[PDB]
């Protein structure tokens, strides 16, 4: 028969799952946390939450579960499911849903000295709050919060797991089976043991774990789909001025129809972006800019449409501002000769009127070639701007502004 | 321990937990409620419905849970399931569609005295009377309303631990700030019995929008399409394009409505603030559509068929010019041959006669968009002070 | 009472729930299985899933569960929680989720005889998969399969329920008119209900109910096919505006918009499945082909009426086609001083001449284009009518069979 | 504490089985009666035709067997037990959409000395209730929430209304209870009429589960803000801007620009219009009627501005004016409508040839203008005809839809208000 | 069945169910694990999670649970709910966000010898790294990773029922077309001790996207939009439309942009095929629209301020129209009334002047537009098939 049978029947008889396993009055059980990243799922900017798949190992020692291996043909190791046995109630505190628990209950591993290792795997859903100043040009700092719900630093020591002798200060991260997130790298995960201050050694929550996760967005979705086209759609508005000005030109419809595009994008990222207003997001800001310029530019085309069409008969053009623009910047016979001379005189007075005509749209053409180059330069400055600003938004080269060291193994 | 193992033996051997913990039972068991925000999940304006993660921490003495800590090894205290002992049943009153009581069973905390003190986890989800008046300027006031479900005053009593919830460890909203919270307790009687009277204790946090997000994504590009509008003004009817960018503004608009239908809430209790803007906005660009349509079909008015009634004269070539500062705008065969030549001259006579008639019309339509430019503008500005300032002062 | 309390004390002495019920080792036990459709809830096309609502009509017989009413007062039967009993695992087999089991547990009805009767309630939902190729006119078969997950054909023994007063089995889906809701986007044409077996493997055996449906595609008519027959109207009607009005860009260009955003407006709406293509996308592709190809011949019309001797010089064949024979198939059928002066006047005439005869061949155009667009306005209203009604009959005469074949 | 050892008695010495019915003999039948309140209306969202709610459940039934002399013991008048440990009667909501039969917070029972137990547990339910899109957005719906008991037939229990007593005489509850001060009214939804129906199925038998029923209805009334803001009003404006094309000159190239951006506003319209309804085929909604109407109307401007447009700019090299057009379009509609030396014989032949030139210009100039006059003619007609059309059909339309009140008095045949105001006697 | 009954009473007496079912512990349980793939419910792009139907057999044998049939009326098997007896906990490593295990405990079928089958239901959301560089031509190879969380290979081995997993009753995807699949077994060792193996099993399956639906509903109207913008240049600058035309290509190529992000993945990890696809028909039209106002600004370039450059001349007029041949293309008072009349004659010579300028600006922007029309077209199909053919002669 299986003598591990006889052992684990005598294990768990008399054996209080209730009762910590502290072996006398001021002992306290130390407990030691070690954190596997298997896939960081998702982290969806809308609920501000991050979605990881972890194996978290929780290493303690219970005397009561040890036992002499030469009495029992050399058994040192035996599983015995979670649900028997004493547990430290190590939850994930921030967590946006009400899953504090581990989601698979694997049986505990109790070794012959008392020493158990649990190794449940877990979905966490947390909570990350987004900084949205430099999306979609922007890093994230996420942090999974550990401790006890049960026990406070009286009874329980949460610790980080040390392997050879030295502290695993750090997310395990297996390189091989490992599989990137596809939209997040991650840049850094240090791993410390956190405490509140405010709060003394009771309450249960004076001290934690903290696991962080500083991931950096891989901006290609966003460039490919919003930036470039909207960027290449809002450089159009620069072409209105070599479209000329009278009925058939259409400046106008160029210069509103590449407002509403933009409108019509504002709609696009209205469901991209987080919906926290503390910072206004830098694409949110390039489209504002952009926007901003196209009503500039749609109020240059109607002042240049209205100078260009400008007729002797509604304005004056005074020397001026000519000056201005065009400078820095039988009875029968006496019936037939009167008809001819009035033909005459109405022929040039037409012909007067003409030219002034052209003035008029000379100045336009000039306004046109000075309003041209002040937009081409201020929309070229802004847009590198803004875009240069995301690039040069780099995670910081250490996990911790202050902190020499780097954790990692 | 084997210590613990035997109190816990001992504590449980004859332990009824649905008996409520009282000597006798005409007494009643006094129960410190207090409230722990941790954090405001979200608010739902269309729903009315605010979820928070709180801890509903509570405390009771428990007489038949006493031990000497001498006959225990010195143990004073122990942690204990919360599902071994008597619990007291509370109930937010006012939740919308989350839990009525506690689900998770934590473990409690038990002195040797009996004191016990239990603090769940717990999610709220309150029903909460929105108002949108002010959107998205608008603060909100609503609570959490909590009692004993199943007993009565005279069985159970509850009072509250301090005068507001503990706020301790409340993470930043980035969508709403805290102006203040505050709890009371409640004395219901009916009118059956005096001598039976049904507590709650109400928690209320008065929340302040930041609007931010609403005003980067909703109003700025309102006042961009209320600025383009007044603009078509000073277009030039000659330029086929008053229609064109006038409509293309009203579409812009309508386009634009499907940002504002899935942003702003949809509650039918009142009229948002944006929503009057909207409104406003809506009905300024219709009526410089119609105004503008107006003003086209009087530039292209015909000598022939119009014409100009004097009293269109004497006002807009006469009176209204001169009142414009702003504006820059001023204020055999050879007998065959002489009779062509002669029908030539008469012919342009007529044309001049036609042209001179046409262009008083274009000057009246010139001076009509003038006029309405100051108009609208004047009015855009208005209507927005008049919507916004009313309420931004408030604040 | 206190007998019903001996009674059931009786009873459960030594029952064990998890050990069927055969009086001798080799025995079947019979099952007869039902279906009461209460609601029928959804048909989720993006997910191909039906939601519905129904009670299982499952009875059964427990010869351990025998007694006499004479020795208990008359006691005929008992209502016996479903958990204290033996029961067949009758679940759902074809579910899309991993609800096997029913939600309701409602208590057995256990008569003196030894006959179980249980009537649980559940909300079930099932895979169907969806024949996207007439939609929204089609209509879709799907199936309820039922069948014990633990015991096979060596075990337990299938039937079909009895009806009320059980003379005859009920080969369908049973429907309560006091407690049944009209879905209101499908009608219930067929509900038979038969046994199936499978060649290969002689142990299986299910009870499938099929429910075959109709979609009343009233919503989708109005909203998609009315807006698409406007603009198609409007993409005919670019034919008959004059080239002169510097408009025929601005129609056509805004029906593909509106073609555009209706097929926005019907994006989120279809099943994404690639088997076929449903005949709406399929007149939306066609309605969008046409419009584009009316700016094509828009475009086409504008560059004609816009040419002049300056720029073109007008073939023969142009002229042949264009002027000699369409126009009556389409019916339109159209002293120094005084020597100075002289010349002068010579001049002006010249001028005037020339202007003429230039006039003259911008007119020839002009009248081409105006022949070539009247053509184009009778093929395009043609094979917009053709193409339509077309597709309409093919869509209207998509009709459920008479016989289910199930 | 007497209770300890009361409890005792009624659950351990006597043998409490809880799956057995409180009756005496096993022929008898137990009644409870049952009532609902009304804690708040969530929400009925319609496009999946779900009513959400939060309801007391009230329950009252008589136990036998959870008697006691009160002064055996302690002068105990109450207790409270857990549901697990009393029989309790399984009330479902039949009619869920969700699979959630039960309540949700299974509290204590309260039990008197008499044996008389009430059970008020509380519950969010989602009940499935079809939606009568007729007159969206001025409709009332009238959803049910319809309660079975699926454990026992009508032999064994019957289920009853509540009673209450104001002056020495009962009455049923035949409403649902609300509470004025606590409930807060929905933010869409106004409720009219909630009445109460123990509904019998003669059809069925006793001796089955399907027989009884408790239903409750809820006959609400949307508040059509929303909607008439957002959705209506620039709706009707921009169609009314659609009349406009016929003021606007056919020289000013832009009648076929305004009427088909008035279309695409619409279409736009539609869209928004689509998303807020369920897909069922019962009827039109009016919003939808409406824009139906006015889209073919704004379609037939189109046509008629592209005719206009056609006829405008005929030349003689193209056309010929014929009489009839000239007297139908040029006299008898604008009457009606109201509208308001050789080198000298050389000198000589070339300017007969400039004045011929100059007179067939003129002719030409002439008849263009004449054709002008048609188009414009046409222009008047067609917006006094349809101008017209389209104010009357959306006035005509709207005062339909707002002319939809709730009939005043559930049940058609029924002369009783179901109010909590006046009980039956 | 009373024999039946007595067995079961017999059988579970004295069975502990947390003990492994080994004679002797240093022997180990040989599962036979399968699986049964039913339905391919779903591919997440997104998020890169499959979801799949799937019946997972197990086969082992229990020595404990062995009887005489001779002793029981001949019974050989019976059925026991999973939960008495001792289970293999089979854990899905790649799950992404479902359940580890098992979850629903269906009963098992016990053979009088001891030999256990179990087949429960299951639905796997197990992670897999989609690639999408030929979307919607895109074949996937997504897996399923299989193995005893808490014991080694010495304690409990598990080997493939077979080589393949078991699709007999697939239903067909509608979606996917499943190419291959095959299931590993891995022995995996680690540093500390190379006598402790760690068995997995691993199951793939090649999926290969069924392209129809995307084709239609994405790719045909981009084709569409690409040929209109190609068209533009045929359309004569004197109907004032370029613009118009050209810039409702773009707005409709926005719109169906929105329409675009509505339907395909929003991935991140590169670039799909109608990423790129879309991204060059952006281009192009841009690009289309840049060169028409290049040609409208030259179509009106006013003679008096401009005057034609030699080589524009040279090359636009004289040559190119050559090699164009399938174009239709060309290749007292009498003395003041003699003086009014000598204006009118030299005003119509200079005005004549001026208008053949014109006309020759005219000519070279024609010119212009039937060579872009040319390159337009070349370009768009060479683009449509340079994005494509690769993809497609690879399948
Ligand atoms: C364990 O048991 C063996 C007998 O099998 C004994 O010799 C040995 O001393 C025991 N170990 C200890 C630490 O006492």
């Amino acid at each position: 028969e299986n003598e591990e049978g006889r052992l684990i029947e005598k294990l768990l008889g008399d054996y209080d799952k209730r009762i910590i396993p502290a072996k006398t009055l001021d002992h306290i059980i130390d407990v030691t946390l070690k954190l596997t990243l298997t896939n960081l799922i998702s982290l969806n900017e809308k609920e501000e939450a991050l979605t990881t798949n972890v194996w978290i190992e929780i290493q303690w020692n219970d005397y009561r579960l040890s036992w002499n291996t030469s009495e029992y043909e050399g058994i040192d190791l035996v599983r015995i499911p979670s649900e028997l046995l004493w547990l430290p109630d190590v939850v994930l505190e921030n967590n946006v849903d009400g899953q504090f628990e581990v989601a698979y209950y694997a049986n505990v591993l109790v070794y012959n000295d008392g020493s158990m290792y649990w190794l449940p795997p877990a979905i966490y859903r947390s909570t990350c709050p987004i900084a949205v100043t430099y999306f979609p040009f922007d890093w994230q700092n996420c942090s999974l919060v550990f401790r006890s719900q049960t026990y406070n630093a009286h009874e329980v020591n949460l610790q980080l797991s040390a392997e050879e002798g030295e502290a695993v200060e750090w997310i395990h991260i297996d390189p091989e089976d490992f599989t990137e997130n596809g939209e997040w790298t991650i840049r850094h995960r240090p791993a410390k043991k956190n405490y509140n201050w405010q709060l003394t050694k009771d309450d249960t929550d004076f001290q934690e774990i903290i696991f962080f996760l500083i991931i950096q967005r891989k901006p290609l979705f966003y460039i490919i789909n919003i930036i470039a086209p909207c960027v290449l759609i809002s450089s159009l508005v620069v072409l209105v001025y070599f479209l000329p000005a009278q009925a058939g030109g259409q400046k106008c419809t160029l210069s509103i129809s590449v407002l509403l595009a933009q409108t019509i994008f504002l709609f696009l990222i209205a469901q991209k972006v987080p919906e926290t207003s503390l910072n206004v997001p830098l694409i949110g800001k390039y489209l504002i800019f952009v926007m901003f310029v196209s009503m500039l530019i749609v109020m240059n085309c109607v002042i240049v449409l209205n100078v260009s069409l400008r007729t002797p008969n509604t304005h004056s053009l005074s020397e001026k501002i000519k000056h201005l623009f065009l400078g820095f910047l039988a009875p029968e016979i006496k019936s037939c000769v009167e008809a001819c001379n009035f033909i005459a005189k109405s022929t040039k007075e037409q012909n007067d009127s003409g030219s002034e005509n052209e003035n008029w749209v000379l100045i336009g053409k000039v306004i046109d070639k000075a309003c041209f180059w002040i937009a081409l330069l201020l929309f070229s400055i802004g847009t590198l701007a803004i875009f240069l600003t995301g690039h040069f938004n780099q995670v910081p080269e250490f996990p911790f502004p202050g902190d020499p060291r780097k954790y990692v193994p | 321990s084997e210590h613990e193992t035997r109190l816990v033996a001992n504590l449980l051997e004859n332990y009824n937990k649905v008996i409520r913990p009282v000597e006798h039972h005409t007494h009643f068991v006094d129960i410190t409620v207090g409230l722990q925000l941790i954090q405001l999940i979200s608010v739902d304006e269309v729903n009315q419905i605010v979820e928070t993660n709180v801890r509903l921490r509570q405390q009771w003495i428990d007489v038949r849970l006493r031990w000497n800590p001498a006959d225990y090894g010195g143990i004073k205290k122990i942690r204990l399931p919360s599902d071994d002992v008597w619990l007291p049943d509370l109930v937010l009153y006012n939740n919308a569609d989350g839990d009525f009581a506690i689900v998770h069973m934590t473990k409690l905390l038990l002195d040797y005295t009996g004191k016990i003190m239990w603090t769940p986890p717990a999610i709220f989800k309150s029903y909460c009377e929105i108002i949108v008046t002010h959107f998205p300027f608008d603060q909100q006031n609503c609570t959490m309303k909590l009692g004993i479900w199943t007993y009565d005053g005279t069985k159970v009593s509850i009072s509250p631990e301090s005068d507001r919830p503990d706020l301790s460890t409340f993470m930043e909203s980035g969508e709403w700030v805290m102006k203040d919270y505050r709890g009371w307790k409640h004395w219901v009687y009916y009118t059956c019995c005096p001598d039976t009277p049904y507590l709650d204790i109400t928690y209320h946090f008065i929340m302040q929008r930041i609007p931010l997000y609403f005003v980067v994504n909703v109003i700025i590009p309102c006042l961009l399409f209320s600025f383009l509008t007044g603009l078509v003004f000073y277009l030039p009817t000659d330029s086929g394009e008053k229609m064109t960018l006038s409509i293309s503004v009203l579409l812009s608009l309508t386009v634009f409505l499907l940002v504002i239908v899935e942003l702003i809430p949809s509650t039918s209790s009142a009229v948002p603030l944006i929503g009057k803007y909207m409104l406003f906005t809506m009905i300024f660009v219709i009526s410089s559509i119609i105004i503008t349509v107006v003003v086209i079909n009087t530039h292209h008015r015909s000598p022939s068929t119009h014409t100009m009634p004097q009293w269109v004269r004497k006002i807009f070539i006469d009176t209204i010019p001169n009142v414009m500062f702003f504006s820059t705008m001023k204020r055999p065969d050879v007998k065959s041959a002489i009779e062509g030549v002669k029908y030539i001259a008469e012919h342009m006579k007529s044309d001049e006669e036609s042209s001179n008639a046409a262009e008083e019309w274009k000057y009246v339509a010139m001076v009509i968009d003038h006029i309405l430019l100051c108009v609208f503008m004047l009015i855009c500005i208005i209507g927005t002070v008049s919507v916004f300032a009313g309420r931004l002062i408030e604040l | 009472s206190v007998m019903e309390d001996t009674l059931l004390s009786v009873l459960f002495e030594t029952y064990n729930p998890k050990v069927r019920p055969a009086q001798t080792v080799g025995d079947k036990v019979t099952v007869r299985v039902g279906l009461t459709l209460t609601n029928l809830l959804i048909l989720n096309e993006k997910i191909e899933e039906m939601t519905t609502n129904v009670f299982l009509n499952l009875a059964w017989t427990d010869y351990r569960l025998q007694w006499d009413p004479a020795a208990y007062e008359g006691i005929k039967d008992l209502r016996i929680p479903s958990s204290d009993v033996w029961q067949p695992d009758i679940v759902l087999m074809n579910n899309n989720d991993g609800s096997f089991e029913i939600t309701l547990h409602v208590n057995v009805l256990v008569q003196h005889t030894g006959a179980v009767s249980w009537q649980p309630s559940a909300i079930y939902r099932s895979s169907c998969t969806i024949k996207v190729m007439y939609f929204p006119f089609d209509w879709q078969n799907c199936t309820m399969v039922f069948k014990s997950y633990t015991y096979d054909t060596s075990e337990v023994t299938l039937q079909h329920a009895l009806d009320a007063k059980g003379e005859r089995e009920v080969k369908e889906i049973v429907i309560n008119k006091d407690a049944f809701t009209e879905n209101g986007q499908w009608s219930i044409e067929h509900k038979p209900s038969r046994k199936n077996w499978r060649s290969d493997d002689p142990s299986y055996e299910d009870v499938t109910f099929y429910l075959i449906i109709q979609r009343k595609p009233l919503f989708y008519i109005v909203y998609t096919i009315i807006p698409c027959i406007l603009i198609s109207i409007l993409a005919i009607l670019v034919f008959y505006l004059p080239p002169d009005a510097g408009e025929k860009m601005s129609l056509s260009i805004s029906a593909l918009l509106a073609v555009t955003v209706f097929l926005l407006l019907l994006a989120d709406k279809v099943p994404e499945t690639s088997l076929s293509v449903p005949i709406i996308i399929r007149y939306l592709m066609f309605i969008m082909i046409l419009v584009a190809f009316s700016v094509i011949l828009s475009v086409v019309v504008l560059n004609l009426h816009h040419r002049s001797p300056n720029t073109h010089t007008m073939p023969n064949w142009i002229r042949q086609i264009f002027i000699e024979t369409l126009p009556p198939f389409l019916w339109i059928q159209r002293p120094q001083d005084l020597k100075e002066a002289v010349e002068a006047i010579k001049y002006i005439a010249e001028q005037l001449e020339s202007a003429s005869e230039f006039d003259d061949l911008k007119k020839d155009w002009q009248y081409v284009a105006m022949v070539a667009d009247r053509l184009f306005l009778y093929v395009f209203f043609v094979i917009c009518s053709i193409g339509t009604f077309s597709i309409f009959l093919d869509a209207s005469h998509n009709v459920p069979p008479d016989n289910p074949f199930a | 504490n007497e209770e300890e050892r009361l409890i005792n008695d009624l659950l351990i010495v006597n043998k409490y089985n809880k799956h057995v019915r409180p009756v005496k003999h096993n022929n008898e039948v137990v009644n409870i009666a049952l009532s609902l309140t009304l804690s708040n209306l969530i929400s009925l969202k319609e496009t999946d035709e779900t009513l959400t709610s939060n309801v007391w459940m009230d329950h009252a039934w008589y136990d036998h067997r959870l008697t006691w002399n009160a002064s055996e013991y302690s002068d105990i008048s109450i207790l409270r037990l857990p549901p697990e440990l009393v029989w309790i009667p399984d009330i479902v909501l039949q009619n869920n959409n969700d699979g959630q039969y039960h309540v949700a917070y299974f509290c204590n029972v309260l039990v008197r000395p008499n044996g008389y137990v009430t059970w008020l547990p509380p519950a969010i339910f989602r009940s499935s209730c079809p939606i009568n899109v007729l007159y969206f957005p001025f409709d009332w719906q009238n959803c049910s929430l319809k309660f079975t008991a699926l454990n026992y037939d009508a032999n064994e229990i019957t289920m009853d209304l509540m009673t209450d007593t104001i002056d020495g005489k009962d009455y049923p509850i035949e409403w649902i209870i609300i509470d004025p001060e606590a409930f807060t009214e929905n933010g869409e939804w106004e409720i009219i009429h909630k009445p109460a129906k123990k509904n019998i199925y003669p059809d069925k038998f006793p001796n089955g589960t399907n027989y009884q029923d408790v239903t409750f209805y809820l006959i609400i009334r949307r508040k059509p803000l929303f909607y008439v803001i957002n959705f209506i009003t620039p709706c009707v404006l921009i169609s009314f801007l659609a009349s406009l094309a016929f003021y606007l000159p056919a020289e000013s190239g832009e009648k076929m620009s305004t009427a088909i951006s008035v279309l695409l506003a619409q279409a736009v319209f539609l869209l928004l219009t689509s998303q807020r309804l369920p897909e069922t085929a019962l009827a039109v909604p009016l919003i939808g009627k409406y824009l139906m109407f006015i889209m073919s109307l704004v379609t037939g401007v189109i046509v008629n501005c592209g005719i206009v447009l056609n006829f405008h700019f005929r030349t003689p090299s193209t056309h010929v004016l014929s009489t009839r057009v000239k007297q139908i379009f040029l006299e008898k509609l604008p009457r009606i409508l109201h509208m308001s030396h050789d080198e000298i014989k050389s000198g000589i032949d070339s300017t007969n040839y400039i004045v011929k030139q100059i007179k067939e210009k003129n002719a030409y100039d002439e008849e263009v203008g004449n054709w002008n006059l048609v188009g414009q003619t046409i222009d008047r007609l067609s917006m006094f005809i349809i101008t017209p059309v389209m104010v009357l059909g959306t006035i005509f339309i709207f005062v339909m839809g707002n002319f939809n009140h709730p009939p005043a008095k559930p049940f058609e045949g029924d002369p009783f208000d179901y109010s909590s105001d006046h009980p039956r006697c």
